[PDB]
C-alpha cells in the first residue's frame, strides 16, 4: 500500500518550496519531525530530507542514480517512498550512527485539511477575508498598545532621574542647615549675653525660611514618588493587556496563513487573494 | 528642557542663592544672563542679609548645583547662560571649590558628549566594567603616540585624513573621460591684503601626487622653487575641509575622481603647509584618576536550577498557566536539547527544580550560553508566547565558569518577535531593577573553575588524533562547489562530514572556513580542540569575508580573533568608513566589553577623525537604548577622553542638536493644535534668540565633519508638511571659496521617525554603485546624506535642484517634455542617458531590497536628468507579513511616463532600441550585484541585534536570497528577473 505511492501524493513532499519555508515549518518542534523538498537547481542531488534533531534542522541530500536513490555510495532504495518509509521503522543509526533517531512526525501537506474541511472556495475565500480583518485589527490593537507602552516607559525614564535629582537638592539644602548650624552657635552665643534680640530675630527668619524651602522640595518629590507610582502602574497594565493580544494574534496569523495555503494549492489567481486581503 | 517640568524658562526666574555663611538669598535674574552677573548681583544684595561680614571676596567662590541629569556640577566657565546652565531647579549654591579643576572641567565635556554623567560609571561594582576601564586606556595613550611618530604632519594626516578610495587603478569609462590620461585642474591662490583671487588652470596627469600638481601650479630658477618650495604648501578642495597631505595619485583622491564622472573642473587651492600646521591643536593626553580546577576536570552533567521569578505582568484571566524556557546556546545554534520546567499557576511563579541537559560539562564550548525566557501558555491547540528574556555567558570575562545562586533581571520582548526564546539579544541582568527577576542556581564545582588555556587545548587536539593521502580533483571540485555557497545556504550532512574529513586540506582553500566552521561540533571538546589548532595557523582572507566571522553564529573568541586579524592586516580606511555602521552593531553581539573589534575600532577612531566622527555618532544614536546603554558609554566615554581637541567640536554639534530636539518637541506636544503659519513664527522667535544663534551657527554637519555649517538663513528655514514637523535648515557656506562648490548647505532635520532603515539603504545603494562602477556599467545612483543620531532623531541631506514626479505632473507626456526644456539644445542627449541610467540602477536595486512601494512622492529628477529615490522607510518586504502572499514585489514599476523619456518620445515605447539598451543595463546590474551576494547578506547579518523590526531574523535577510535567486543557477537568476519585470509591467517587457 504505501511503498507504492506517488512521490507526488506523499504528505510529507513539498515539492519546490525553499528553505527558509521548511525552517518556519520546523521551528520549535520535537525531535523527528521531518519534511522532503526538491534540491536547490545549481547543486548534485534531487530532493533535501530536512528532521529535528537536539533542537536543530539537519538537512539530508537524497542522490539518484539509474533508478535507485540514497543518501550516499551505493544506491541501495527504490523510491524516494521506499527510503522515507525506512527511516519512519530504522533509526538513521543505520547511515550515520551518530543521529540516532527516526523519522517519527511528518509534516503533512494535508495539515490544513483538518483547520478547513470547507470544500467550497468561495466560503474558504471570505473565511480568509474574515481572519484576515480579524488579524489586522489586533495588530493594530496591539501597535496602539506598543507606542503607549514605549512612551510611558520613556517616561518613567525621566521621573526615575529626577527623584535622584530632587534627592540630590534635599542633600544641599540639608547640608545648609549644617553650615548655618555650625556658623550660628557662637555667633547666637555672643549676642545670647550681648542680649540683641534684633539680630537673632533676622537669623532666626532666615534659618525658618530654609527650613520652609526644604518642606516645599521634600513635598514636590513626594508628589513625583506618587506619579511615578501611578506611572509604574500603567506600564504593568500596558504589559498585561499586550500579552493577552499575543496569543491570539499568533492564532489569528496561523489560521490565516493556513487559509492561505489551502486555495494556493487549489491555484486562485493571485489577484482575487488580494482583493480578500 | 532646559528646566524641569517647563521646556523654555519664561524671561524673568527668581533663584535660591545657598551662600557659605548658611544663608538663603532670593535674586531676580534673566534667561540670558551670565554667572558672573549673577555673583555680583547677588553680594549686592547679601550686604542686606545678616552675618555677611563673614563673606569673603567674589574671588574666592564658585556657583554649584544641580542638573537635569541628577548630578552635582560645579561652574567654572562662568561666562555661560541661565538657560544653558540645565538647571534641574532655579537654586544656586556658592562655595569654595577644592580638588583638581582641569580634570572636573573634562568630566563634565565627556559627560555632555556621552550623554550620561561620568561618575555614574564609578559607582559601577561589577569588575568586567571597571576593568574594561582601565584597560581600554593603555589602547588609547598608545593610540596617541601613532600620532606622534611624525609630528606636526601626524597631527595634519589624523584630522585631515585623506579621502581616498580603495584602489588607485582607475575603471575604463573614468579613463576614457580623460584627455590621453590628463585632468584640467584649477588651482586658486589669496591675497589676503587685497583679497582677491587668482586662478591657474593646469593639465596634468591623472596620477600625480600632489607634489607634481605643487610643482606645475607655480609654472602658472624653474627647477629651483620645486626643489626648495616644494614641500612647502599643501592642496585643499575649494568650499571644503578637505585636504590632500598624502603620496597618491591625485584620480585616487574621491572629489578628483567625483569631477570625473560628474564633467566639473577640480578647483583646488594653494596654501601654506605652515598656515595649517600652526593652526592646528596639538592635543595632548593625560591619565584620568580611574586608572582552583579545570572545566577537563570536572565529572559532571550540565544542570541549572531554576528557583522563582518575582513577578510577571500577565492576565491571570487569559493565561492559564506559565514556565520557564531555557537553552544552551553556541551563537544562534542550541548545544543540546531545550528544557522546560514544570508548568505552575500565574500568580506564583516558583518552580525549584534542577534542569537537567544532555552536556557533560567538558564539552561546554568557551562562547557556550544560557538563553531563558518565562512563557505562557494559552484537541489541546495551545499557544506559547514570550513574557521576557534574558541571556547569560556560562564563562566571564576571565574564563570562570559562573556557579552559585544569582539573579537575573528580565528584557521586555522586542517588538514582532514570536520566538520563544531569543539567543541573538545581549547577554547580561537588564539595569532597570524594578522588573521580572528570574532566581537561578549553578552547580559549585569546590572550586574557581577555568576554561583551559590553549597549550592545554593543543595536548588534547594532539590527543583525539592518536586514539598520508592526497587530495583527488574529485573532492578538491566538490570543496570548491560548497565554498560557492551563500552564507546562509545551510550546509547537508553529508557536506559537513566532508568538509571534517578534509580539515587538512581546507587550508589551500582559505575562505572555506566559515562552512569548516558550521562543520564542527561544537558541543565536543575533542572536534573543537582540532579546529583551534587550524584556525591558528590559517591563512588571512578577505576582509568582505573576514566580516562574514563577526555575525551572531560565530561567537567563538579564536574564531572572531582570526577575523580581527584579517582586518587589522587588509580593512584600508575607506572600505572601513564604508562597513563601520556594521562593525559598530557587531559589538553587541560580543559576549565581553573588552574584545580584539572594539581594540581594533576604537585604536582606528582615534588615528583617522573621519572614522572618529562616525564612530562616536552611530555609538551616541543608541545611548538611548538600555541593551547597549552601559557598553557604548563607556566605549564613547575612552574615545572621547582620548580624541583630544575634537571633543569640543562634537559638543557643539551635540549642544546644536539638542537645541533642534527641543523646539520640535514643543512644536509635536505644545503647538500641535496650531496652524504651520503660527508654528513657524514661534520657530523663529525662538530661533532668533541669542543663545540659540550661538548654538546652531559656527558648527561642523554631522553628515560631513569636513562641511562646515557657520550663518543660519533664518528666513529661508521652514518646517515641513508632515505630522512629525521635519525642519528644513538652510546654512551659509562660510569657506572664503564656498562660491566654487556649494554656497549654502540645506539640511533636513527630523525627529520622530526611526532613519535607521534608510541609513542602511542608502549605504547599500553606495555599495552596489561602486561594484557596477568597477565592473564597467555607468550607471549614476544618488545615495545622499542620512545619518541617525538618536531616538528617531536624524539627519537627511538635501539634493539642490531636485523635484518630486507629482511636482512635474501637476497628461504623460509631461515628465519628458519637461525634462526637454531643462535640456534644451544638443545637450539633451546627455540628460536622456542619465535618466536611463540612473533609472536601471534604481529598478534593479529596489526590486533587489524589496524597499516600499514607489510613487510619485518617492520619486525624485534632478535638472540634469538624473532619477533618484526618498524615504526608503521599509525594506525586506517588511509588507510580506500582516499580508498573505509569498511573493516578491516589484516596488519600482516604469509607467509610460518614465518609458516615454527612455524612447525620446517614440511611439512604440517598448519596442524601441533606446528600452532594450536599458533592459540589458537591468540585467547587468541584476547579475552584477548577485555575484556579490555574500557581502550583502553578511552586511545585513552583523545587523540582526541592532533592533530595526525589519530585521530581527535570518528569516528577514532570506528576501535578497529569493530576489537574487541564489538557489538558482545564474540561467535561471536572470530568467526570474525577467518574469518578475514582465509580471510588473503586465508583459509590456518585449521578452
Ligand atoms: N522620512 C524620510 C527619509 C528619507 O531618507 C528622505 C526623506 C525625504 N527627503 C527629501 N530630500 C532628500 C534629498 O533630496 C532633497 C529632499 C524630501 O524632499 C521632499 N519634498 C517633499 C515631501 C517630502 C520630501 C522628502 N523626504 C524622508
Amino acid at each position: 500500500m504505501n511503498n507504492n505511492m506517488s512521490l507526488q501524493d506523499a504528505e510529507w513532499y513539498w515539492g519546490d518550496i525553499s528553505r527558509e519555508e521548511v525552517n518556519e515549518k520546523l521551528r520549535d518542534t520535537a525531535d523527528g519531525t521531518f519534511l522532503v523538498r526538491d534540491a536547490s537547481t545549481k547543486m548534485h542531488g534531487d530532493y533535501t530530507l530536512t528532521l529535528r534533531k537536539g533542537g536543530n534542522n539537519k538537512l539530508i541530500k537524497i542522490f539518484h542514480r539509474d533508478g535507485k536513490y540514497g543518501f550516499s555510495d551505493p544506491l541501495t532504495f527504490s523510491s524516494v517512498v521506499e527510503l522515507i518509509n525506512h527511516y519512519r521503522n530504522e533509526s538513521l543509526a543505520q547511515y550515520n550512527p551518530k543521529l540516532d533517531v527516526k523519522l517519527l512526525y511528518p509534516v503533512s501537506k494535508y495539515q490544513q485539511d483538518q483547520v478547513v474541511k470547507e470544500d467550497n472556495i468561495e466560503a474558504v475565500g471570505k473565511k480568509l477575508h474574515e481572519y484576515n480583518t480579524q488579524f489586522q485589527e489586533k495588530s493594530r490593537e496591539y501597535d496602539r498598545l506598543y507606542e503607549e507602552y514605549t512612551r510611558t516607559s520613556q517616561e518613567i525614564q525621566m521621573k526615575r532621574t529626577a527623584i535622584e535629582a530632587f534627592n540630590e537638592t534635599i542633600k544641599i539644602f540639608e547640608e545648609q542647615c549644617q553650615t548655618q548650624e555650625r556658623y550660628s552657635k557662637e555667633y547666637i552665643e555672643k549676642f545670647k549675653r550681648e542680649g540683641n534680640e534684633k539680630e537673632i530675630q533676622r537669623i532666626m527668619h532666615n534659618y525658618d525660611k530654609l527650613k520652609s524651602r526644604i518642606s516645599e522640595i521634600i513635598d514636590s518629590r513626594r508628589r513625583l514618588e506618587e506619579d511615578l507610582k501611578k506611572q509604574a502602574a500603567e506600564y504593568r497594565e500596558i504589559d498585561k493587556r499586550m500579552n493577552s493580544i499575543k496569543p491570539d494574534l499568533i492564532q489569528l496569523r496561523k489560521t490565516r496563513d493556513q487559509y492561505l495555503m489551502w486555495l494556493t494549492q487549489k491555484g486562485v489567481r493571485q489577484k482575487k487573494l488580494n482583493e480578500w486581503l | 528642557g532646559e528646566l524641569w517640568g517647563i521646556h523654555l524658562m519664561p524671561p524673568r526666574i527668581l533663584v535660591e542663592c545657598l551662600l557659605p555663611n548658611g544663608m538663603i538669598v532670593t535674586l531676580e535674574c534673566l534667561r540670558e544672563a551670565t554667572l558672573i552677573t549673577i555673583k555680583h548681583e547677588l553680594f549686592k544684595e547679601a550686604r542686606k542679609y545678616p552675618l555677611h561680614q563673614l563673606l569673603q571676596d567674589e574671588s574666592s567662590y564658585i556657583f554649584v548645583s544641580v542638573t537635569q541629569e541628577a548630578e552635582r556640577e560645579e561652574f567654572f566657565d562662568e561666562t555661560r547662560r541661565l538657560c544653558d546652565l540645565r538647571l534641574f531647579q532655579p537654586f544656586l549654591k556658592v562655595i569654595e571649590p577644592v580638588g583638581n579643576r582641569e580634570e572636573k572641567i573634562l568630566n563634565r565635556e565627556i559627560g555632555f558628549a556621552i550623554g550620561m554623567p561620568v561618575c555614574e560609571f564609578d559607582m559601577v561594582k561589577d569588575p568586567e566594567v571597571q576593568d574594561f576601564r582601565r584597560n581600554i586606556l593603555n589602547v588609547c595613550k598608545e593610540a596617541v603616540d601613532l600620532r606622534d611618530l611624525n609630528s606636526p604632519h601626524s597631527r595634519a594626516m589624523y584630522v585631515y585624513p585623506p579621502n581616498v578610495e580603495s584602489s588607485p587603478e582607475l575603471p575604463k569609462h573614468i579613463y576614457n573621460k580623460l584627455d590621453k590620461g590628463q585632468i584640467i585642474v584649477v588651482i586658486w591662490v589669496i591675497v589676503s591684503p587685497n583679497n582677491d583671487k587668482q586662478k591657474y588652470t593646469l593639465k596634468i596627469n591623472h596620477d600625480c601626487v600632489p607634489e607634481q600638481v605643487i610643482a606645475e601650479a607655480i609654472r602658472k630658477q624653474l627647477k629651483l622653487c620645486v626643489l626648495e618650495y616644494q614641500g612647502k604648501y599643501i592642496l585643499k578642495v575649494c568650499g571644503c575641509d578637505e585636504y590632500f597631505l598624502e603620496k597618491y595619485p591625485l584620480s585616487q583622491y574621491k572629489y578628483i575622481r567625483s569631477c570625473i564622472m560628474l564633467g566639473r573642473m577640480p578647483n583646488l587651492m594653494l596654501m601654506a603647509k605652515e598656515s595649517l600646521y600652526s593652526q592646528l591643536p596639538m592635543d595632548c593626553f593625560t591619565m584620568p584618576s580611574y586608572s582552583t580546577k579545570s572545566l577537563w576536570v570536572i565529572n559532571s552533567a550540565l544542570r541549572i536550577k531554576i528557583l522563582c521569578a518575582t513577578y510577571v505582568n500577565v492576565n491571570i484571566r487569559d493565561i492559564d498557566k506559565i514556565y520557564v524556557r531555557t537553552g544552551i546556546y553556541h551563537g544562534g545554534e542550541p548545544l543540546c536539547d531545550n528544557v522546560n520546567t514544570q508548568r505552575v499557576p500565574c500568580s506564583n511563579p516558583r518552580w525549584n527544580e534542577w534542569l537537567n541537559y544532555d552536556i557533560y560539562i567538558p564539552d561546554l564550548p568557551r562562547a557556550a550560553r544560557l538563553c531563558l525566557s518565562i512563557c505562557s501558555v494559552k484537541g489541546a491547540k495551545e499557544e506559547h508566547c514570550p513574557l521576557a528574556w534574558g541571556n547569560i555567558n556560562l564563562f566571564d570575562y576571565t574564563d570562570t565558569l559562573v556557579s552559585g545562586k544569582m539573579a537575573l533581571n528580565l528584557w521586555p520582548v522586542p517588538h514582532g518577535l514570536e520566538d520563544l526564546l531569543n539567543p541573538i539579544g545581549v547577554t547580561g541582568s537588564n539595569p532597570n531593577k524594578e522588573t521580572p527577576c528570574l532566581e537561578l542556581e549553578f552547580d559549585w564545582f569546590s572550586s574557581v573553575v577555568k576554561f583551559p588555556d590553549m597549550s592545554v587545548i593543543e595536548e588534547h587536539a594532539n590527543w583525539s588524533v592518536s586514539r598520508d593521502n592526497e587530495l583527488r580533483e574529485n573532492d578538491k571540485e566538490q570543496l570548491k562547489a560548497i565554498s560557492t555557497r551563500d552564507p546562509l545556504s545551510e550546509i547537508t550532512e553529508q557536506e559537513k562530514d566532508f568538509l571534517w574529513s578534509h580539515r587538512h586540506y581546507c587550508v589551500t582553500i582559505p575562505e572555506i572556513l566559515p562552512k569548516l566552521l558550521l562543520s564542527v561540533k561544537w558541543n565536543s571538546r575533542d572536534e573543537v580542540a582540532q579546529m583551534y589548532c587550524l584556525v591558528k595557523d590559517w591563512p588571512p582572507i578577505k576582509p568582505e569575508q573576514a566580516m562574514e566571522l563577526l555575525d551572531c553564529n560565530y561567537p567563538d573568541p579564536m574564531v572572531r580573533g582570526f577575523a580581527v586579524r584579517c582586518l587589522e592586516k587588509y580593512l584600508t580606511d575607506d572600505k572601513l568608513s564604508q562597513y563601520l555602521i556594521q562593525l559598530v552593531q557587531v559589538l553587541k553581539y560580543e559576549q565581553y566589553l573588552d574584545n580584539l573589534l572594539v581594540r581594533f575600532l576604537l585604536k582606528k577612531a582615534l588615528t583617522n577623525q573621519r572614522i572618529g566622527h562616525f564612530f562616536f555618532w552611530h555609538l551616541k544614536s543608541e545611548m538611548h537604548n538600555k541593551t547597549v546603554s552601559q557598553r557604548f558609554g563607556l566605549l564613547l566615554e575612552s574615545y572621547c577622553r582620548a580624541c583630544g581637541m575634537y571633543l569640543k567640536h562634537l559638543n557643539r554639534q551635540v549642544e546644536a542638536m539638542e537645541k533642534l530636539i527641543n523646539l520640535t518637541d514643543i512644536l509635536k506636544q505644545e503647538k500641535k493644535d496650531e496652524t504651520q503659519k503660527v508654528q513657524m513664527k514661534f520657530l523663529v522667535e525662538q530661533m532668533r534668540r541669542p543663545d540659540f544663534m550661538d548654538a546652531l551657527q559656527g558648527f561642523l554637519s554631522p553628515l560631513n565633519p569636513a562641511h562646515q555649517l557657520g550663518n543660519l538663513r533664518l528666513e529661508e528655514c521652514r518646517i515641513m508638511s508632515s505630522a512629525k514637523r521635519p525642519l528644513w535648515l538652510n546654512w551659509e557656506n562660510p569657506d572664503i571659496m564656498s562660491e566654487l562648490l556649494f554656497q549654502n548647505n540645506e539640511i533636513i532635520f527630523k525627529n520622530g521617525d526611526d532613519l535607521r532603515q534608510d541609513m542602511l539603504t542608502l549605504q547599500i545603494i553606495r555599495i552596489m554603485e561602486n561594484i557596477w562602477q568597477n565592473q564597467g556599467l555607468d550607471l549614476r545612483m544618488l545615495p545622499y546624506g542620512c545619518l541617525s543620531i538618536g531616538d528617531c532623531v536624524g539627519l537627511i541631506e538635501v539634493v539642490r535642484n531636485s523635484h518630486t514626479i507629482m511636482q512635474i505632473q501637476c497628461n504623460s507626456h509631461t515628465l519628458h517634455q519637461w525634462l526637454k526644456d531643462k535640456n534644451k539644445g544638443e545637450i539633451y542627449d546627455a540628460a536622456i542617458d542619465l535618466f536611463t541610467r540612473s533609472c536601471a540602477g534604481y529598478c534593479v536595486a529596489t526590486f533587489i531590497l524589496g524597499i516600499g512601494d514607489r510613487h510619485n512622492s518617492n520619486i525624485m529628477v534632478k535638472d540634469d536628468g538624473q532619477l533618484f529615490h526618498i524615504d526608503f522607510g521599509h525594506f525586506l518586504d517588511h509588507k510580506k507579513k500582516k499580508f498573505g502572499y509569498k511573493r516578491e514585489r516589484v516596488p519600482f514599476v516604469l509607467t509610460q511616463d518614465f518609458l516615454i523619456v527612455i524612447s525620446k518620445g517614440a511611439q512604440e515605447c517598448t519596442k524601441t532600441r533606446e528600452f532594450e539598451r536599458f533592459q540589458e543595463m537591468c540585467y547587468k546590474a541584476y547579475l552584477a550585484i548577485r555575484q556579490h551576494a555574500n557581502l550583502f547578506i553578511n552586511l545585513f547579518s552583523m545587523m540582526l541585534g541592532s533592533g530595526m523590526p525589519e530585521l530581527q531574523s535570518f528569516d528577514d535577510i532570506a528576501y535578497i536570497r529569493k530576489t537574487l535567486a541564489l538557489d538558482k543557477t545564474e540561467q535561471e537568476a536572470l530568467e526570474y528577473f525577467m518574469k518578475q519585470m514582465n509580471d510588473a509591467h503586465h508583459g509590456g517587457w518585449t521578452t
